[PDB]
């Protein structure tokens, strides 16, 4: 939902701010990369003939096989204020956003780009040994800080405030420490560019003027930039957030020139194998992956034993499992990490037996677990034995007259989120204390 | 044998059996032979390979084998009595066939009959087992012992013949048969007791041997050279692929129902190199949205017709009732059968088939009238709304029918007039 | 949705475009063609990121690996273009101008042969090279200026069949863009119809990029859910071998299979000298016998 | 006990009949069986009539079993007198001669497989005491015998026969034997010049 | 010594393939695919089953044969339990044969062979076969024995009289009867009776067996054939087909009777003539003119180019993988040479070379 | 069912009727 979250934030952004964002070719290129192939086809079809088209022509062109994705593309196209659907002359005249259109046209023709590609200095240096290594150093420091092992190079103060204010790595000052939330463990499980998107989403959510379109345009040309070159130090807010993301380790800046590392391209797009972990009924780990980061993240929920060059070993204990469960880590998160670290031999055998049993029957008189459950279900039954309860504390009523208070003040209460427990035939249903706003008036009336 | 087209047409009972096996072939048969009046001789004359396939399917038999070694009785023993196995035993052993042919209808019933047959001494004797005198067997079947022994001697007599000379060991043993030395040991003589009577392993070897020669004579049924087999090709010339090569001569003929100069192409090359090194403009290529509008008009003109075709890019669902639908289907099928027979008629190229062409042409005219009255009936019973569908669906076959009529008329006027 | 290997066939011939620009008034139309090509490849690499672009053209006496550069700086274009696009286009125009230097060097060298068979051969070899390396969708685009009168096509026809078979196995659709006084290019129409391609013949070099964007943008990821806009309807027949006329029903020499519209004189093959059975061909010559 | 009855389904079997007439008809049946491809199995004595001049090739000579040492019966007075006689005269050892004579008979029986440089087969021998008889074996026979083959079992014997039949189930280059096993006349001349 | 062993094995393969000749080969083919459901192919020495890989590799051979030789028609005879059976006769439709194949895959194989019965009804199937239609049968066998109702030699001589060539593919090893079959069937040649060693060699045997076979001068069939293409018409109505009588949106027209048919390459059902396209006939021109092997030059000499003439990659040094087409005098890499000889049917170096 | 039998046995005597005639 990453591009979906981006599109959602853009639709939250009001129409004229969006149109201000559609002014420049680099931003329009980034949004062009965001949109699905159908909407991309629509805008490239429209960009070279300036004719408002009725919707019925689009309906004639579209084969109904991709009609659902067509509707998704045009619904995003309309809600992003990028389409102008008006039923002029009775039929829905369709129009692409004109600022977006001309900026895409200039980007494609190589016309007026206003250095939205980048205000270049073009005094390039080596990036493998300076930029990549500085990026790796700073990002290693923040990754081990997000692991929880002590490390000297702490993050910056504004991103420390980001971790404090945000629900991501809650810096619990009563305990005095940063703490992994369940949202923090989801953040850990996220892809690298997903993590980048999470960081910028929280930072833009909390930052206020620091102009909003300055953030948007600057970030979009930051994604549009290339590697290993010097560039001119742009707006003032863009420059101060440029120095901020320099402190993030994103750019190697020599205090007007700056050298964007591999992370700009990582933000632009992504990139017995590495990370293929042999599961065991013995609950012993033969990982096909070794890093200090790997040991750092695996120590949170595994008793480990020793590190070799690719195979760091140890043992899963139920104490480690309960440690993870008490860390706020979801059992779903743990098992999701387990499919991210599955191994080819067991995968091949599971596929062969999957085809073998689907040749017999789909039911098989057993619960469904495609990966070998002897490592998994033993944890998963203990993971089923993790929570296994539910507690209501607060207001509670009982012994109703009839079912008059369950199909309209409990079904519509289900549509608004005010009750906690729904039991129609017991004549008792539990509500939250804060969610007593609109439960107890139609009960009175 | 009975493999000619004449014999395949002659086997009417086989035709009956294969017709009774098939279903749509029966329906075609009533519509042609019974309803229209087609002679079955040229009904089946278009189906001669299928008749041959059915004749081959019916007219085949398996290779022989030893039923007795394979089958074990497995306390009354359970039997999976198969009539195919029973007849296997019958023409394996005519002694068993003769014991069967006088016992079932005259003396005792079939289940008691095969119970005695499993009980019998000859059962386990002719089976892979030396017969034991302790066994009671079946005393009725014990009368067949000397009869089967007579069969053994008679079969030995018909099997015995002069032996090929180089193979023959009797020439070796009779090379010097007057040798008076010393006899060999007890090892070299056959297994006998202290009374000199044998165990009969030579006898059972004779029996299994005679089974092998019955196999040999079963192959050797109704259904000089020494130089070549003594010649050795190991030190001779290998076989040569005498395959002919093919060479090609190629001269394609051109199709049957302005020129620039070197100076012109040189100066245009000079001009285009001048323009190339001169300048390339980016945004000059955008059309003027009116010439682009006519481009769109042409494109959408293509799209409308092509996508209208692409709207219609088991069979398709039909609004016809199933009775009328199947009637049209079967009439179409039998008219196709007529027209294939008409191509047989016309491509025959014989004056012998002239009356056949005439009478079939009358049948085709009857088919034409059947189609016309069919379309009239669907018209007056449906208001033509789906009779149009019927006529359009049956249109191409009647079009080729009219093609056949016009060919017949034109060739008749050419030859006769 | 896939790294889309895209490669364009370019048939370059000064005789062809000089015939075009002396028949019409489109002197310098090739410049607009090149600009439309540059814009369309920029659009393709804007659409897909992991995609591939190679450019190979076949001159009068041979071919050339124009793009990418060989395994063994003037700037006509501007610096406001994106770096990747500018690099590719600058490499392309440098190769083009070096090839025009070669063309000026051997301008009066005259070839009545066409190396288009080798052009599709080398293109398909490099397509196989790319697809074998590292799952890559492929679509190939041919370019012709058919205004010049083609000398012979029959010798080209057989490698056309070979490349049709190979590319059909390689799941590649190939579309035809024709610019010529002739309305049709017959074998090219057969190629588009067979290889799931789109045939088009035009004349004007303007609106070319619009035509490319409207029609030539179809990718193998989403090909089968949309109609090919081509209007041709072909029969895949041939003219007779020795008489040069298209045949509805005829004969082929059972050894060599040269098409014979009529009885071969000498009762023998005109392509592999195979003598024929006189009784059989007399039976063939016999008309149906009709009642009098 | 019926293992003959159950192996009946594979091939035929013939045994050396006391009458050589029946034996000759048996050979005719076996010849016709290998002709049509059914094939049969033969039993005869190492000192029997078959063992003294009967040939088998390329489908008849394919593999031959010997079970145990083919010794003459021990308690023959003529045999013992001849043993003592030849020892008295030419100092010929009794048990050594008995082993050598048994190997002579066995080799004579086992030589009925190969005719030219084109036939092939597997030569299978079944006794514990066979291992010490390479010296009593002929030179070319023991030449193909390996020292690892001196003590083998049925399982890897079966395996080796399987790889043998896959081996010569395939063709061979003529140039590998064009002038080293088979000679042309020119090859003969070249060898003559090499010798001189 | 790995590259040296690869070079000498390629030299042995090249000595086997030195006979690159433009023989006239069997084009108008009629095939019978004799298969056996006997109990010998139930053995689990092959994984998962002998019958299993028989089924899949037979499906592959059906596809390869219908591709490489579309104009031919192939039939399937199944041996099972003392009497052979027919499941697919000769057709231009591979779908029927594939459905029969998967029906056999669904069922169990068991039985014992009757090769005389199989040959006899195969003879009956090839009985109404025209002379230009070459009669060939492929044989598979997983056993070493066959009982038959009658003698085989009369059948052998009769099928020799019926002018047939047959390849036999055994499982275990060479059998003298099958060797004699291929000998007498193939004019003394016994290269037609081959035995596998593993599944890789087995698949290679299939890939060899898809290809047509050269024909001799003595069995001359020099004649003509009355051929005609149909005309495909993209029609605007559901329309009856001549064969199956079902309503189809579009299709072909017969060149004579103008009837439509579902598929090509098929004969006409009505005026009874073979209707093909240019693809089917162009499919075997690389048979009609082959591609001779390319001269792998040695590393001792100086080279015209140090990179590939075709794929444009730099040549390596210990050995020289620069393979020169004698018809073009251009060295190519081993990768491009193998790919061109296996797929392509023209040398772009020879297109570069002017004649 | 049985209705095919009376069709094909009537044809059996119909073929014999033209056989004698
Ligand atoms: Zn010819
Ligand atoms: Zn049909
Ligand atoms: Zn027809
Ligand atoms: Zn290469
Ligand atoms: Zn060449």
């Amino acid at each position: 939902s990453l591009k979906h979250s981006v599109t959602q934030y853009l639709e939250e952004i009001p129409q004229q701010v969006q149109n201000r964002l559609y002014t420049s070719p680099a931003t329009c290129l980034a949004i062009y990369r965001i949109l699905p192939p159908l909407a991309k086809f629509f805008i490239m079809a429209m960009v070279f003939n300036e004719n408002e088209v009725p919707l019925l022509d689009l309906d004639k062109w579209v084969n109904s096989n991709g009609k659902l994705q067509f509707q998704n593309a045009i619904k995003s196209m309309k809600s992003l204020h990028l389409l102008i659907p008006n039923k002029s002359s009775g039929t829905l005249m369709i129009n692409l956003n004109p600022t977006f259109k001309i900026s895409l046209r200039n980007a494609l023709t190589g016309g007026e780009v206003q250095n939205s590609f980048g205000v270049v200095v073009e005094e390039n240096v080596v990036s493998l040994d300076l930029l990549d290594e500085y990026s790796a150093n700073k990002w290693e420091t923040i990754l081990h800080f997000m692991v929880g092992t002590p490390l000297a190079k702490i993050p910056s103060e504004k991103v420390l405030n980001l971790l404090k204010h945000s629900k991501l790595m809650e810096e619990v000052n009563s305990t005095g420490e940063f703490k992994i939330t369940n949202e923090g463990f989801q953040f850990l499980l996220q892809e690298i560019n997903s993590q980048l998107w999470t960081l910028l989403l929280q930072y833009l959510k909390m930052i206020e003027t620091m102009d909003l379109v300055d953030v948007l345009h600057f970030i979009f040309m930051l994604g549009a930039l290339e590697v290993g070159k010097a560039y001119k130090i742009l707006s003032e807010t863009q420059r101060i957030m440029l120095q901020d993301m320099r402190d993030y380790g994103l750019v190697f800046q020599k205090h007007s020139i700056f050298y964007p590392t591999k992370l700009a391209l990582m933000l632009t797009s992504d990139t017995i194998p590495d990370g293929s972990l042999i599961v065991e009924t013995n609950f012993k780990i033969y990982s096909y992956s070794n890093s200090p980061l790997q040991i750092a993240v695996l120590s949170l929920f595994v008793h480990l034993k020793a590190r070799f060059v690719n195979m760091v070993l140890g043992q899963i204990t139920r104490e480690s499992i309960r440690r993870a469960l008490t860390n706020g880590i979801t059992a779903d998160q743990i098992i999701a990490y387990l499919e991210t670290h599955a191994h080819p031999q067991m995968r091949r055998l599971a596929e062969e037996k999957l085809e073998k049993k689907l040749e017999l029957d789909p039911n098989c008189k057993e619960p469904l677990q495609v990966l070998p459950p002897t490592v998994v279900d033993q944890i998963r039954l203990w993971q089923l034995e993790l929570d296994r309860v539910i507690t209501y504390e607060g207001s509670l009523y009982s012994d109703f007259e009839t079912s008059q208070e369950y199909n309209l003040l409990s079904k519509y209460a289900q549509d608004i989120g005010v009750l906690l427990w729904k039991d129609d035939k017991k004549k008792k249903f539990f509500i939250s204390k804060e969610g007593n706003s609109q439960v107890l008036d139609f009960a009175k009336r | 044998d009975s493999l000619s087209k004449e014999k395949l047409l002659t086997n009417l009972k086989l035709q009956q059996s294969l017709l009774k096996g098939n279903k749509v072939l029966m329906k075609v048969f009533q519509e042609t032979v019974i309803n229209a009046g087609l002679p079955p001789s040229e009904f089946w004359s278009t189906r001669i390979p299928l008749l041959r396939a059915f004749a081959l399917s019916t007219s085949q038999k398996v290779g022989p084998y030893n039923v007795l070694s394979t089958i074990k009785p497995v306390n009354k023993v359970n039997v999976n009595l198969s009539r195919e196995k029973i007849l296997n035993i019958f023409e394996n052993y005519p002694i068993v066939k003769k014991a069967y042919t006088d016992n079932v209808p005259k003396n005792f019933k079939e289940p008691e009959f095969w119970a005695r047959f499993f009980s019998s001494k000859l059962f386990r004797k002719l089976r892979g087992e030396k017969i034991m005198q302790n066994d009671r067997g079946d005393v009725i079947i014990d009368r067949y012992l000397t009869l089967d022994q007579e069969f053994d001697r008679k079969d030995d007599d018909m099997l015995l013949h002069p032996v090929k000379k180089i193979i023959d060991l009797d020439g070796n043993i009779q090379d010097d048969p007057v040798v008076r030395g010393n006899r060999p040991d007890f090892t070299m003589q056959p297994g006998v007791d202290i009374n000199g009577n044998s165990d009969g392993t030579v006898d059972i070897l004779k029996g299994m041997n005679r089974l092998s020669e019955k196999m040999i004579m079963a192959l050797k049924n109704e259904y000089n050279d020494e130089r070549n087999e003594l010649k050795i090709d190991d030190l001779n010339e290998s076989y040569k692929t005498n395959y002919a090569i093919i060479h090609l001569k190629r001269n394609a003929h051109e199709k049957t129902t302005l020129k620039v100069s070197n100076q012109q192409m040189l100066q245009q090359l000079s001009l285009v190199m001048d323009n190339l090194i001169n300048k390339l403009d980016l945004n000059q290529v955008v059309p003027n949205n009116e010439v682009s509008n006519k481009i769109n008009k042409r494109v959408i003109t293509a799209i409308k017709i092509n996508a209208k075709q692409a709207k219609h890019n088991l069979e398709v669902k039909s609004t016809l009732p199933i009775d009328l639908l199947e009637s049209c289907r079967m009439l179409h099928t039998t008219c196709c059968e007529f027209l294939k027979h008409f191509y047989i008629h016309f491509q025959s190229g014989e004056q012998k088939q002239a009356s056949t062409v005439k009478k079939l042409y009358n049948h085709l005219k009857d088919c034409i009238e059947k189609l016309n009255e069919l379309f009239q009936d669907v018209l007056n019973g449906d208001g033509e709304s789906m009779s149009n569908t019927c006529t359009a669906y049956l249109k191409p076959v009647l079009n080729s029918i009219t093609l056949a009529t016009h060919k017949y008329d034109e060739y008749f006027n050419e030859y006769n007039n | 949705e896939s790294p889309s290997l895209l490669t364009v066939i370019i048939e370059i011939a000064p005789k062809l475009w000089t015939t075009f620009d002396e028949e019409g008034n489109e002197k310098g139309s090739i410049i607009k063609v090149l600009e439309a090509l540059i814009v369309f490849l920029n659009a393709h690499l804007a659409f897909n990121s992991a995609n591939k672009v190679a450019v190979i053209a076949a001159y009068s006496q041979g071919i050339k690996y124009l793009y990418p550069e060989s395994t063994s700086d003037l700037k006509i274009i501007n610096s406001d273009m994106y770096r990747r696009f500018r690099n590719v286009d600058e490499t392309l125009v440098e190769e083009i101008y070096k090839l025009f230097e070669l063309e000026k060097k051997q301008i009066e060298q005259n070839s009545q042969r066409s190396t288009l068979a080798g052009a599709m051969s080398a293109g398909l070899t490099y397509v196989n090279r790319i697809s074998k390396e590292s799952s890559l969708k492929s679509r190939l685009l041919v370019l012709t200026c058919g205004s010049g009168s083609s000398k012979d096509e029959i010798f080209q026809y057989i490698p056309i069949m070979n490349c049709i078979f190979s590319a059909t196995k390689m799941k590649c659709p190939i579309d035809v863009v024709k610019i010529g006084g002739s309305k049709e290019s017959t074998f090219l129409q057969q190629t588009t119809d067979a290889t799931n391609g789109v045939y088009l013949h035009v004349e004007s070099t303007e609106g070319l990029i619009q035509y490319l964007a409207t029609a030539m943008f179809i990718d193998p990821s989403l090909r089968p859910i949309i109609v090919k806009p081509n209007h041709g309807s072909v029969d895949f027949r041939t003219s007779c071998y020795l008489t040069g006329r298209v045949v509805a029903v005829g004969f082929i020499c059972s050894v060599c299979l040269c098409v014979l519209s009529i009885i071969p004189p000498g009762n023998k093959c005109p392509a592999c000298d195979s003598q024929f059975d006189e009784h059989v061909i007399a039976k063939l010559k016999r008309k149906p016998v009709v009642p009098r | 006990m019926g293992i003959l009855d159950e192996v009946w389904k594979h091939k035929l079997i013939l045994v050396e009949t006391p009458d050589a007439q029946e034996t000759s008809l048996a050979l005719e049946t076996y010849r016709k069986a290998c002709s049509n491809g059914r094939g049969a199995i033969l039993l005869s004595v190492a000192r029997g009539k078959v063992s003294e001049g009967i040939d088998f090739d390329h489908q008849y000579g394919r593999t031959v079993l010997m079970i145990g040492i083919p010794f003459q019966y021990t308690e023959s007075r003529i045999l013992k007198a001849r043993l003592e006689f030849m020892r008295e005269n030419y100092r010929i050892r009794e048990n050594d001669f008995l082993s050598f004579d048994a190997m002579r008979h066995a080799a004579q029986c086992l030589g009925r497989v190969l005719r030219g440089k084109d036939d092939y087969g597997v030569m299978v021998l079944a006794d514990r005491r066979f291992s010490r008889k390479r010296s009593q074996l002929p030179k070319w026979i023991a030449q193909g015998l390996s020292d690892a083959d001196l003590n083998l079992s049925t399982d890897m014997a079966i395996s080796n026969t399987k790889q043998f039949l896959r081996t010569m189930a395939q063709p061979t280059d003529p140039k590998d034997q064009e002038g080293v096993s088979v000679w042309s006349y020119e090859d003969l001349i070249k060898h003559q010049n090499s010798r001189k | 010594a790995s590259l040296v062993a690869s070079i000498v094995e390629a030299r042995k393969k090249r000595t086997a393939k030195k006979n690159i000749t433009p023989y006239q080969r069997g084009i108008i083919r009629s095939l019978i695919l004799t298969l056996d459901c006997s109990e010998a192919m139930l053995e689990k020495d092959l994984r998962p089953n002998r019958h299993a890989m028989i089924i899949q590799y037979a499906i592959d051979f059906v596809h390869e044969f219908f591709d490489q030789n579309p104009i031919s028609q192939m039939g399937i005879i199944i041996m099972r339990n003392g009497l052979a059976q027919l499941v697919s006769q000769v057709s231009g439709n591979p779908q029927d044969h594939i459905d029969a194949l998967k029906s056999i895959r669904k069922q169990e194989p068991k039985g014992n062979p009757s090769l005389q019965n199989a040959l006899e009804m195969a003879r009956g199937l090839l009985l109404p076969v025209p002379a230009h239609c070459t009669r060939e049968v492929l044989i598979v066998f997983g056993s070493l024995s066959t009982t038959d109702p009658g003698d085989i030699h009369q059948t052998i001589d009769s099928l020799v009289s019926e002018k047939i060539r047959v390849k036999v593919l055994g499982l275990s090893a060479q059998v003298a009867i099958c060797k004699e079959l291929c000998k007498a069937t193939n004019y003394g040649d016994e290269s037609f009776y081959k035995i596998l060693l593993d599944e890789t060699h087995l698949k290679e045997l299939f890939n060899e067996a898809v290809t047509p076979l050269p024909v001799n001068k003595i069995n001359k069939g020099f004649t003509l054939v009355k051929m005609g293409f149909p005309t495909r018409i993209f029609e605007d109505t559901p329309t009856f087909c001549s064969c199956h009588s079902k309503l189809v949106y579009g299709g072909y027209f017969c060149p004579n009777c103008h009837s439509k048919v579902c598929s090509l390459p098929t004969v006409c059902p009505c005026c009874d003539l073979m209707l093909i396209l240019s693809t089917h006939l162009a499919r075997s021109y690389h048979h009609l003119m082959p591609l001779k092997t390319f001269a792998e030059v040695p590393t001792t000499e100086k080279f015209r180019s140090e990179d590939c003439f075709s794929c444009q990659s730099r040549f390596p040094i210990l050995t020289s993988s620069r393979y020169r087409c004698e018809d073009c005098k251009q060295e190519f890499c081993v990768d491009c040479d193998v790919f061109i000889h296996e797929i392509l049917h023209n040398c772009p170096g020879c297109e570069s070379k002017p004649v | 069912e049985e209705r095919e039998n009376e069709k094909t046995l009537n044809d059996y005597y119909a073929a014999l009727a033209k056989k004698q005639a």
